[PDB]
């Protein structure tokens, strides 16, 4: 039941984060309201 | 008590920093922010990087991790979220809450 | 680990929970929120506890604390902050994330 | 040199909590932005 039925939670994002690597930036100083 | 605690920093904040890390560049973060009609949620996933640049200022970096989202997620971010969030920027530290605020309100929209 | 990421939080959010216990009540936690001219910061302390109320629901309370701080204090915070958030108010479970956005807004002021 | 030149953080506040118990509310359903 629970993963089907459960409340959605964004611990389950950290699949997002597989084969990507942090090893060329748009520079912003501040950002609005 | 670390994982109540992280639990409520993601119904208080509507954000979740999954695991952190010190690499060659500086410490990062991997990062989701957003909220879950049960269709319906908004939902960005980044690296937040903290990085030494000139004079040894901390700089942040953040990077868009959009390569598994679908089509159909994009269109929705990009309706909602401004078109600086789908590229690799720098911000100063000072400057970070803001840009939390930021991506928080767009999408909360 | 969890250390470096509630620091994180603290700088993307400006909050900082700073512990977790479950009582006769229910689940709480004790929370400040806000930022730190060097004598300029808002910054408010309170209790929010996640409490079975009518039909087993999750109700909201928060509870500030607000023995500590002087009257100058004070004062600054009612000059920022809604008049609501100096007593004890209940909220619902779904609201929780607007009641963290409204406080954020009001200490950035 | 550490304890008062270094920048202050919401961690001090632990202390703010010393002596309070969670042993009336005003109910409000939502917050505006």
């Amino acid at each position: 039941n629970a993963p089907y039925f459960g409340r959605p939670s964004l611990k389950t994002r950290a699949k997002q984060f597989e084969g990507v690597s942090s090893k060329n930036c748009r520079r912003i100083e501040a950002f609005s309201d | 008590n670390s994982e109540v605690i992280k639990d409520l920093y993601e119904y208080l904040c509507n954000v979740r920093v999954h695991k952190s890390y010190e690499d060659d560049s500086g410490l990062w973060f991997d990062i989701s922010q957003g909220t879950h009609s049960s269709d319906d949620y908004s939902i960005m996933d980044y690296k937040l990087g903290f990085v030494k640049g000139q004079a040894q200022v901390t700089e942040v970096i953040y990077a868009p991790v959009l390569k598994q989202r679908s089509t159909e997620e994009l269109y929705s971010l990009q309706s909602k979220l401004p078109e600086y969030l789908f590229e690799t920027l720098s911000f100063p530290l000072s400057s970070l809450n803001q840009f939390y605020n930021k991506i928080a309100k767009s999408l909360n929209k």
